[PDB]
């Protein structure tokens, strides 16, 4: 459960971040595929070569979709629906490998953010990403 | 793996009496049916869209039969499970892009298998040796991921 | 979530253990702590041998939360609000743990059940001991 | 563990810049912080209330020193990690009673101190190489776990 002082963590964390949203969602994936190569098995069909187009506009991708999370932290259900039924009926990938992505999201933010990657807002990133990684799993079964 | 020779009597036993063709496909459809995102890899299967569709799918049963029939060598070379399974494991991970996870549910869907099929006779004791073996199992698979 | 098919499948399996749910639930624990061993350092006051009472009367008290639960499957949260206190602010069990037990449960299930655990209810099963391992994990953080 | 002598090199050029006293505190802070459940162990160390008491408490800071000076003079032996740690995987399965899973949760908060401490130097291989580190070192300490 996000309390309201997580939702104002992640609020201005995430402002921060900014317009390098795209940026750093490439760079948290190739942090994953480095760092988790079994995660490179659902990215057969992609160049994953540092720097990639595909990585790149994949990056951005995933760095919108956490936009709008953020912004509709209040309903996260009903603003990534979609992304859930996509999920879960085409891509079907393994709840594990959400952990393994979060993980990698938090350590770019870390790397990037020097001064508002305090301990409370490191606990609310890691609750925001546990909750975003729920609800895209949520309709699995 | 590491089996006291009591966890190793333990296992042999039980699977001397284990019919592969049957159990694997028990332990494929029940794979399909608990955790349906595993459909990914059997796109060419045919209709895994019911419990029922999905356990008396022909493809589904041979398919599981191949699988327990690999799994049974291996419980031949329970001290070289790696080297056992190293050309599988490249297979698996270069040709067939299956997420190594896939291995520990199958893992443990066979231990319910077993639990359901041999009732009492499956203790506590046997299924502690059946976790440690079904983990090398997927271990040795997972293997030479890259 | 919890179809209507999955509550029936499961309220139909639990109806079956009836009397026996106890005894099944010592059973799962026996399971847990020979197979999953780390499991044991939360019961480092415990006599864990084969048959000891502290055991069964553990296995007990999780069995009849559990019939709780089905009781109240539709009102989760509120049914188990004392044991997820419980645990996330006093016992303190790591997450994982959970799925460790969860299976031992299904396996003691398939073990003592043969016409009853049929693939469809051991997928109702599956779902529904997540559902109760996320409620009572629900407060930790 | 396997590392190559390039990742190898990567972590001690890493490792010579770090002030172990600060980042254990840090390390060790934060993981009580981020995962709230693992303070269990500590109830002994006084005021474990907010972040900044938690981030604050010298007990705390002196067992990150403590936990983080064991896993510095680990890095000297990357290839007998088992070894090196198997007393100390005893100790904290006989003794003190610690799910291993905290190990994992401790190398995952030690690597996002690592890329808050280093930023733009903590690159992707670089991460890498430290995330084969603190699996194998969990891994050494859960060994002896029986
Ligand atoms: C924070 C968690 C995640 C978010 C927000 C997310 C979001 C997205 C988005 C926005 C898309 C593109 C949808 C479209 O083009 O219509 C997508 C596609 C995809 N995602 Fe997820 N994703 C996440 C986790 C994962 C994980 C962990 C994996 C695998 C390790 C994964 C694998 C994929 C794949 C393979 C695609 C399709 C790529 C393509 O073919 O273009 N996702 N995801
Ligand atoms: C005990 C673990 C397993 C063993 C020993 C095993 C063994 C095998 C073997 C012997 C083959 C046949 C290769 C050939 O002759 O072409 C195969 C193919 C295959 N396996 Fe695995 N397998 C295991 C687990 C899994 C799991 C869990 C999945 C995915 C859920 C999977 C997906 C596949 C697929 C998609 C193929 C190719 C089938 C086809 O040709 O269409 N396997 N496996
Ligand atoms: C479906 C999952 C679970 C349920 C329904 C459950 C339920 C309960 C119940 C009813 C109690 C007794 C509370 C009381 O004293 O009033 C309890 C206590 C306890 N539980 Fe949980 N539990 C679950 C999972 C776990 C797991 C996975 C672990 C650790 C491996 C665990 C460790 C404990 C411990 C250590 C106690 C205190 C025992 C004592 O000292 O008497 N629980 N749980
Ligand atoms: C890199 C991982 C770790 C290493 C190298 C490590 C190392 C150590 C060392 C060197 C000691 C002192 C042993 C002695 O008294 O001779 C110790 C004690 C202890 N550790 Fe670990 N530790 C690690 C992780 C953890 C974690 C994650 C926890 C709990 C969350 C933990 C809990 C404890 C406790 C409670 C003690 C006893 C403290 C005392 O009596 O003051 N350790 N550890």
């Amino acid at each position: 459960v996000l309390s309201p002082a997580d939702k104002t963590n992640v609020k201005a964390a995430w402002g921060k971040v900014g317009a390098h949203a795209g940026e750093y969602g490439a760079e948290a994936l190739e942090r994953m595929f480095l760092s988790f190569p079994t995660t490179k098995t659902y990215f057969p069909h992609f160049d994953l070569s540092h720097g990639s187009a595909q990585v790149k506009g994949h990056g951005k991708k995933v760095a919108d979709a956490l936009t709008n999370a953020v912004a509709h932290v209040d309903d996260m259900p009903n603003a990534l629906s979609a992304l859930s039924d996509l999920h879960a009926h085409k891509l079907r990938v393994d709840p594990v490998n959400f952990k393994l992505l979060s993980h990698c999201l938090l350590v770019t933010l870390a790397a990037h953010l020097p001064a508002e990657f305090t301990p409370a807002v490191h606990a609310s990133l890691d609750k925001f990403l546990a909750s975003v990684s729920t609800v895209l799993t949520s309709k699995y079964r | 793996v590491h089996l006291t020779p009591e966890e190793k009597s333990a296992v042999t036993a039980l699977w001397g009496k284990v019919n592969v063709d049957e159990v694997g496909g028990e332990a494929l459809g029940r794979l399909l049916v608990v955790y349906p995102w595993t459909q990914r890899f059997f796109e060419s299967f045919g209709d895994l869209s019911t419990p029922d569709a999905v356990m008396g799918n022909p493809k589904v049963k041979a398919h599981g039969k191949k699988v327990l029939g690999a799994f049974s060598d291996g419980l031949a070379h329970l001290d070289n499970l790696k080297g056992t399974f190293a050309t599988l494991s490249e297979l698996h991970c270069d040709k067939l892009h299956v997420d190594p996870e896939n291995f520990r549910l199958l893992g443990n869907v066979l231990v319910c298998v077993l639990a359901h099929h041999f009732g009492k006779e499956f203790t506590p004791p046997v299924q502690a040796a059946y976790q440690k073996v079904v983990a090398g199992v997927a271990n040795a698979l997972a293997h030479k991921y890259h």
